[PDB]
């Protein structure tokens, strides 16, 4: 029954007034990327900084189990494209924010599915 | 000149014909710092200035490419490197790392422990090391041929790297061995190569192109190592980012290079040939299986 709640709690210690997780792995690219949120190379458009998957995961980072059974891991081997205005944090971009399962793009960031 | 929109500099070849002494290396551009883009890592502009170089070479680039990473890990916790290697290499390549210390990764698989209890079963198409001890780092002793990880990593190519498999494999002024250079004429082609973001260090890749499974040349390494540091004496590189901005050609082309498993009857000049050439990969194409030794201790 017990289970330590890690989101909460980062999102907790954010709302604190607390320094986001550093040294994610942010990569060289061209910034001409079909601008997707999480990709097998990086993807950023001329608004998103691309990063290193592994270093983004707040499970990864912080060396606990990943909030689902079978464990796995969807951003360890990929790249993650963050809002350059988010680019401070993303580990909390990635966890406060769902991927579109139709077009590949953030919803709030990139996604348009919902439009006329 | 020109060198600094390349991603680095090569040790020019008369450097390598020479027979210097062993000197203290004292870089003019010592202390000096490129400006990175805003956010980036060192060890990611590295890697990449790194790469950006290994495309420039012959390289044999399979379907299924297997890559291993030694001292991958960093006290940030996380392997900048790794996320370039495998931004650069081809997708589908397998890309296993390893380090001393724990971190996260975005490789295949990661082992963590000494690289002397680290196995594979199979053979590497690509073997990249950037294991560094701190200590090494020492003016007041005299800089002899170091031992440790480098004797591990010198058994490592002659058993596990295959025929027409690449190192790079990091030294400094201090950290180096006299065997690796030795084995630097194993391959068709060699070079020692300084990335133009930490032209300041005494760091360089040493790079083996195209593995060939005996001497093509005899190197002393002593000697190499004295003609690498005469090179960086004499040769002050200017620090450069330039060539992180242009990343619209820096993947890794696959090649799709033939595998073949040959018994070593069968390499014949012809086919030492094409090792040399890029376009022959000699190993087994079975399952990757490695393993790392773990000591039971009360
Ligand atoms: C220069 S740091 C590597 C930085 C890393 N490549 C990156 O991308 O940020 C050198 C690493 O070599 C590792 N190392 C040194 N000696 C080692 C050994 N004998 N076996 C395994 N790793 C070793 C250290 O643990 C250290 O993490
Ligand atoms: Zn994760
Ligand atoms: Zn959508």
């Amino acid at each position: 029954a017990f289970a330590v709640d890690a989101a909460k709690a980062y999102k907790d210690y954010l709302a604190s007034g607390g320094q986001p997780i550093t040294n994610c792995v942010k990569m060289l690219c061209t910034h001409t990327g079909t601008g997707q949120a999480i990709t097998v190379t990086p993807e950023a458009n001329m608004d998103q900084e691309s990063f290193g998957g592994a270093s983004c995961c707040l499970y990864c980072r912080c060396h606990i189990d990943h909030p689902n059974p079978k464990g796995f891991c969807d951003l360890k081997g990929k790249y993650v494209q963050i809002p350059t205005t988010c680019a401070n944090d993303p580990v909390g971009f990635t966890l406060k924010n769902t991927v579109c399962t139709v077009c590949g793009m953030w919803k709030g960031y990139g996604c348009s599915c919902d439009q006329l | 000149s020109s060198q600094a929109w390349q991603p680095g500099v090569a040790m020019p070849n008369l450097y390598k014909m020479q027979r210097m002494l062993l000197e203290k290396c004292d870089l003019q551009n010592y202390g000096d710092s490129a400006t990175l883009p805003k956010g980036i890592m060192m060890n990611v502009a590295k890697y990449t200035q790194l790469c950006q170089y290994l495309n420039t070479l012959t390289l044999a680039v399979p379907y299924n490419m297997r890559v291993i990473h030694f001292g991958a890990g960093s006290d940030k916790g996380v392997a900048p490197g790794t996320a370039v290697l495998r931004q650069w290499l081809p997708t589908g390549t397998l890309l296993v790392d390893s380090d001393l210390n724990d971190f996260v990764s975005d490789a295949d698989s990661t082992l963590i422990g000494d690289c002397a209890t680290v196995h594979t079963a199979n053979k590497w198409d690509l073997i990249i090391s950037d294991m560094y001890d701190p200590k090494t780092k020492n003016v007041t002793k005299e800089n002899d041929s170091k031992e440790g990880f480098f004797t591990y990593i010198c058994g490592f190519i002659q058993q596990k790297l295959a025929l027409g498999g690449s190192v790079a494999i990091k030294i400094t002024e201090h950290s180096w061995n006299a065997d690796l250079y030795k084995l630097m004429g194993h391959f068709a082609w060699w070079t020692a190569f300084v990335t133009n973001v930490n032209a300041s260090s005494s760091e360089a890749f040493l790079i083996g192109c195209n593995y060939l499974g005996k001497p093509r040349e005899q190197i002393d390494g002593y000697v190499m190592h004295a003609n690498y540091i005469f090179w960086r004496n004499t040769n002050p590189i200017q620090l450069s980012s330039y060539s992180l901005f242009d990343m619209s050609k820096f993947p890794l082309k696959l090649r799709g290079t033939a595998v073949m498993s040959l018994k070593e009857g069968q390499i014949n000049d012809m086919i030492l040939s094409l090792l040399s050439k890029g376009r022959l990969i000699i190993r087994e194409n079975n399952r990757v299986v490695i393993s790392s030794d773990v000591l039971v201790n009360n």
